[PDB]
């Protein structure tokens, strides 16, 4: 049904960059605000970034702000993340989660469906 | 931060006590709502769509005729038949022509002739019914919050954000609760059915162009028409509208099909409104929507913030909006984080007591980044003043002059209210409505007077209104008794003003 | 304004274990935008409760959420063995880092 | 010897000076013409035949409807189509019926419904035009000569003889010279066109029964009809005349075809005239023809006959006719041959000066047979007299009494003239016409007065005429000025008399 | 849930005090009954059958004649005999013709002739008397209970259920007790004998088409008739109505039988009423029945159920009936079972004080299935309102507007009452009647006034009513005094209104 | 074209009777008066008898009258003459002829067409 | 009342011979019902003049009729040889023998 597939995760030397990509299917990807959440191995989740339904507004956590950029492309129904100035602290698995952040009526900043995740070093 | 510099803007002040206000969301205008301790939200009606459309009738403007045939009968005989009068696809006319020995039979005078032509339509225009249900209103609301001048572009791009919320009111769902994260939620008790009175309004379509026309206009236009239910090869009713039968002096009869009539009905579409179609839905504008705004769950986001302590810098010159209100955009050099932007205005910078007002009502920097910018909006007093931003000695200032005197502002408010009363009728009493018995009594009196006015002067144009209004002023000023004189003067003034307000 | 969670809890099946999440005034006391997520190891997290109390379709009624002041708690009644896994609380913060998560509690079933 | 015993008989006298007389040959009456020294001839218009008839219009009276269907649409939709409004054979009607959730769609109130029925005619009723040309009057002439009672039997058996001649006039041949051998010939200058005014008359045929009907009446009767030129499958025009659409209270619509209407139109054919058809020709009666009789070539056959000198025996008792005229048939004992029958009447036998008149004007035995009979007719004087046939003492004298006083005969002639004026109008002045100036002046005055009378009293029945006449006599007898009083009395009396002369 | 969307619908509210209301069940219309603490029942008269019909008189319209013969006698002889003047199957006429020597006998003038033909009937028209007894009124009542929109379909589809019951009343059993499961039972105290006044009404039948005709009309039609007991070959009375004797000018006499006369009497059946037959029973409509509605054993079924606690959904958009009444259908998601539906309408959703009135008066879900639908009926106030269904935060609201003003509703109720007075006369007062001195008194004066009005203007048509009403209004406005002036004004107004109520 | 054929001729006994027949063709027999004419061998013509259209009137020459009867049958378009009391004076050739004796308008008592005639002794 | 005719007349071809028929006042002096018949020996009579001076279609214009007083005469101008045959005059008589014929004159051509 509603499936989110990530790609691009892998091993990268510290101080470099990387280009993530999450694919969407089933739901209307253009009407949903998609968010980005990571979890370092053995540690807790932390919301990293979120993008609006159209890419006109970007949000970030105050630990990756100025270092990652979240972008989406509605026509091909996929969303990306832009690594920049990477370091060891970014070693985690990045979960591509669909959010109801700003849709219509009432919302509660929750996340319905999450992807498989990709490994980043 | 929509509704800024739209030149058709309204400021409703939620009175202390009571958490709801009534607004009339006019299509093309806008309104910003600001309560005593609530964030300022500007609300605009963006789109009105009609979802289900039923074909009611299809007129013809590009008729054609192919098969011409005639039959004649001599005088003191019966009538010609031609066998095509039994066919409904043909239009026929019976006439009397001179007959005689030259024409080829016995008697002289007034034979019987019939001419038939096969009628076909090349281009037809279709009317569609509109129900007060199954139409959806879209409403864009933006909060005077974090965003800077820089997100107002592509305002038709109804993208929901942290400061922007989109509600979709339907007669089935007229009570959406708009949630704007951080600022709480806005409650809207809208009235979708009492809008543009779509019951007496069809949806005309002609040559990939659409209009919103009155029912009487669409039903009173003479052209070959077939019912909407007529599917397949249409049966055209009034074929005689686009076909003329003319007789040679007393000898023959000729048929001609008239012109394209597209420009004729364009000229007939005078007081109509253009409209679009999204493929199956009648997207339109120029309507209005009455809503009740429930400010219960609205409240300022960063009240617990600390004042920003760093150097603010202007990035754009403060610009006056069209309603005596100044827009300010500044840049923050501090990285402390989400902080309250200290902004005010004073006539004197020694005793910098705040003067005037502030529209944003809680200017806040919401980014911890080194160099971030936000946007404000202020209601300065009339005269000279200073827009001071910052706390310490490193503050910044901008000299400001506002030329709108109090009497002038009152006159502008009066003309704006009169314009909205002219456009909306009695619904204009629901724009400042927070309740009250004087408001209800005035709205009822205006309701009955407007009903009488619609009955007595309903179908009348701008020029006709002006003419009868001038005649009424004359029948006023020059009259024996004052009561009739007062009524005539009032009616003439109202008609002249109704013409002028749309004219001006 | 990060959310603090207990490191771990332990409970036997058939009982009720109350997991708790508390935070500062930036994210909890004023907002019902509170969501609970559970995550089996090597799996994507799953939403159990959104908006303090409301529950998505396809989630057992055993999970009931509530909020009172600085602390909001989630209760799991009728504990089973498969309920083992980490539990997280997420809330909306009026600051940078729009969404903040809890520390993550390792639930253990004995 | 026709015209004897018809009770509608006229005697026209041969004037001294001028050898022509003007008669009006009324169909149903008959006239005998006697001049001072010419044979007596009785003339009767017997047939009026119309030959070339053009079908003008056929009406339906026995309609039928077979195929039935309905189409309904919900409120605020278009209109029902049913696809049978495009078929001219179907009669349809659009009505508003109640619609709602129970009826099977969304809204409530006044949906659109159309009912269509396949119309058909079982018995039609055809009208035909009559031209004033192509009609043929037939006139039978019989001489008061030598034939006996025994050739009057089975009249309308238009057989020609030595004493009977048949003339057939037409507008193309209106001036026949009627040779009646032995007596010379009669000249007939007749006016076929100015007879019954067949221009404004139609030949109605329905169910093997025919009438002579007015054009206005035929065109004013509401029924389904098709043009005369319509051939094959008719296209019925006013199908709604015979089909009624009725709705259940607000739920359905019903179709019923009306009755046979044949007795209804029979009742409508009140003042019409029955007529016959000879297979293709419109044989009829009840007309009239104006002729000019030319007696130049008429003269007594046997002026040089030796009078009969033998025994005359009555074969029947002399019989008075309905006009106070005695008819005598005698048998001749002699066998000499053609001879003059001596016959007269005298008040006294001794000085047997002839008295009264002799209609036959030259009784003659034409057969040399020993025993043969002839009829002759005599006009005796009022009072007592004797009819004597013969010369010597073997003659036969029969006593005769006549009760017709001169005053009574004058009154009877007056009522006969009034009746003929009522039937004919100004054409009545052409019956005893020998020319004259007073006759022409009276005829012109009658023409003008009758034209005015027909213009402002033309459409009136017997009862309506009596009503208006009584009202006019009241508006007369009681009225201020005598001139208006005299005019009102004149019109009232004229209307009452016109009703009476046909009533009695 | 019948009576919803019938456009002839009535609401009667049982007053506080007593438990019976008098209603008049007009055939074609309907009425819904709502008391203070009783369920809403809509009650409608559906059929009216007449069982045993006795032939009273049969007319002929399609006569025939078969055996024509004539006998003639000469003047001063006896009279023609023909031997068939003693046969009653033969229609005969005696006339005087012209006789003479040509016709074959001695004397001249006014012989005797008689013609006789064998009359026959091919198609006849039967009349059947109606006795006040042996007529059966079928009445249908439905309960505004739980059934959803989806069973109102196929009205006249006489099927009973929990909420639908059928009562069949008779003058022998005029006291039916209508039992409906759960809601108790309803009592009907009707007056079958005092209904449409079937005493002065026969049952006309002609060519498989049936009418309900007046006695005087059926007894005044001039046609060959016989009393209904005539079995076999009947004896026809007024044969001279369908047989015409015409005489040649003065010669013969011919017999013609007039036309089919069926359409003529169809045109004569102007103010009649169609009817049908069930094989032997004359089912009819357009009747009216006065019943007393005893709601003693009626009581709300839903007073021991809890309010439904789950999410409702609109399955169909609320629609407006023709009486300013809105119809709402919703679906239940919970599986609790039989529960009270929480439904109301409020102008504002903050202080949702109830407004208007609920027609169903006890909306209940009666199904324990997961998804179950059910329908309401509401009476919103004029202007705007919200139809809120549910209790908690998962309610469903629908916006609603109502254009029926209080003054307009009062005027429309006045004209509806005037229409009922015109149709029923004094029986109109028995519709909103709960007793009372004023009601009975006013019915008394209206009864005597209607008796006088029907004796002075009873036999009249629409056109004649309009003519006499205009004449009376003139003889009103222009009159000397004011007593007869007011009389003429009232009479003219009543006549004009009586014409226009049926016309419009 | 318009032909007239006689029959019944031959040698008859002087003193007996005979029935001669004349057959008509071409013209409408019902509209023309018909006449009989005889001529003895070597002597002059003598008109004998004539009949009216329909046979309602008969005319005979005053030399055969009282002994001859003329009749016609309009259905078969034939004309008859009844011989009786024959003598030597009746020995002639009897000719059947079509006469215009009483038709309409103007006539002149002439004969248009004549039959072939038959001999009677 | 029998019409009297001359016994015989003779003429050479190419000349004109006038045959005369005279009668009393019963048949001639009042009525123009005179007809002239030409009979070849054996052949049936043939109509030449029927209206005293009238000629049926199909007869040569060489025959002309006239009436004066009690006698009426027929002239054959431009005589041919084949014109030999009896010539008869028939007149209507107001007497018995409705049609009276002449005695019959033999025409001779030399």
């Amino acid at each position: 049904e509603v499936h989110l597939l990530e790609s691009g995760g892998g091993l990268v030397q510290p101080g470099g960059s990387l280009r993530l990509s999450c694919a969407a299917s089933g739901f209307t990807f253009d009407t949903y605000a998609m968010s980005w959440v990571r979890q370092p191995p053995g540690k807790g989740l932390e919301w990293v970034s979120a993008i609006s339904t159209g890419g006109g507004s970007k949000y970030y956590a105050d630990s990756v702000k100025g270092r990652l950029t979240i972008s989406r492309d509605n026509s091909q129904n996929t969303l990306y993340l832009q690594m920049s100035s990477l370091r060891a602290d970014d070693t985690a698995v990045y979960y591509c989660a669909r959010s109801d952040f700003w849709r219509s009526g009432r919302y509660y900043y929750y996340m319905d469906v999450w992807g498989r995740g990709t490994t980043v070093t | 931060i929509r509704c800024i510099g739209v030149s058709n803007r309204d400021f409703v002040e939620g009175m202390s006590g009571g958490t709801w206000v009534d607004v009339v969301l006019e299509h093309g205008g806008c309104v910003t709502v600001m309560a005593q301790d609530k964030p300022t939200v500007d609300i605009e009606l963006v789109t009105t769509t009609v979802s289900n459309m039923a074909e009611v009738r299809s007129y013809c403007y590009e008729a054609s005729i192919s098969d011409m045939a005639s039959d004649s009968r001599c005088p003191t005989q019966g009538e010609a038949y031609l066998d095509k009068q039994s066919d409904t696809q043909y239009v026929c006319k019976r006439t009397l022509v001179d007959r005689g020995w030259g024409n080829g039979c016995g008697l002289f005078g007034k034979g019987s002739l019939v001419t038939c032509a096969k009628f076909a339509c090349s281009k037809k225009m279709t009317g569609k019914s509109i129900q007060p249900e199954n139409l959806e209103y879209r409403i864009m609301l933006s909060v005077h919050g974090s965003q800077h001048s820089g997100m107002i572009v592509n305002d038709t791009g109804h993208e929901t954000d942290e400061n922007r919320a989109k509600v979709e009111i339907t007669p089935n769902s007229p009570r959406a609760e708009a949630t704007l994260g951080g600022f709480g939620s806005l409650g809207l008790d809208c009235e979708p059915r009492t809008g543009l009175d779509f019951s007496d309004l069809y949806y005309l379509t002609m040559n990939n162009k659409h209009w919103l026309v009155h029912k009487e206009w669409f039903h009173d236009i003479p052209l070959p028409w077939h019912a909407g239910a007529d599917t397949g090869t249409p049966h055209w009713n009034n074929k005689e509208a686009l076909v003329e039968f003319k007789d040679a002096h007393a000898k023959r009869q000729t048929v001609v099909v008239l012109g394209s009539q597209e420009g004729a009905v364009h000229t007939a579409l005078a007081g109509a409104l253009e409209a679009e179609m999204d493929g199956a839905k009648g997207r339109l504008s120029s309507g209005h929507l009455k809503c009740r705004l429930k400010m219960d769950k609205l409240r300022l986001k960063g009240v617990s913030y600390s004042l920003c302590t760093a150097a603010f810098t202007f990035t754009k010159i403060p610009a006056e909006t069209l309603h005596g209100t100044v827009t300010v955009e500044v840049q923050y050099a501090g990285t402390d984080g989400p902080c309250k932007v200290p902004a005010q205005m004073a006539v004197d910078m020694q005793t910098l007591t705040p003067v005037g007002r502030l529209i944003t009502a809680n200017p806040v920097i919401t980014e911890s980044t080194e160099n971030s910018k936000m946007m404000l909006e202020l209601d300065p007093p009339f005269g000279d003043s200073y827009i001071v931003i910052g706390v310490g000695e490193k503050k910044i200032t901008h000299h400001w002059h506002r030329s709108g005197s109090t009497i002038g502002k009152a006159f502008e408010a009066t003309v704006r209210g009169a314009k909205r009363m002219a456009v909306l009728g009695d619904t204009a009493w629901d724009f400042g409505s927070v309740g009250g018995a004087l408001n209800s009594l005035g709205k009822g009196i205006h309701q009955i007077f407007g009903a009488a006015f619609k009955s007595l002067f309903g179908g009348m144009s701008w020029f006709s209104q002006i003419l009868i209004g001038t005649l009424l002023m004359w029948l006023g000023l020059n009259t024996k008794n004052g009561s009739i004189s007062l009524m005539c003067l009032a009616l003439g003034g109202v008609l002249i003003f109704l013409s002028t307000a749309v004219s001006a | 304004s990060a959310l603090t969670q207990p490191a771990s809890v332990s409970a036997s099946p058939g009982q009720s274990i109350t997991i708790s999440c508390t935070g500062t005034h930036f994210d909890i006391v004023d907002y019902d935008y509170l969501s609970w997520y559970q995550q089996h190891p090597g799996n994507a997290p799953k939403l159990l409760i959104y908006g303090v109390s409301n529950r998505p379709s396809g989630v057992s009624s055993r999970f009931s959420g509530s909020k009172s002041g600085n602390t909001a708690s989630l209760t799991i009644s009728g504990l089973q063995a498969e309920d083992e896994g980490d539990y997280y609380c997420s809330s909306y913060s009026i600051s940078s880092t729009l969404l903040v998560f809890g520390g993550g509690t390792k639930l253990s079933v004995v």
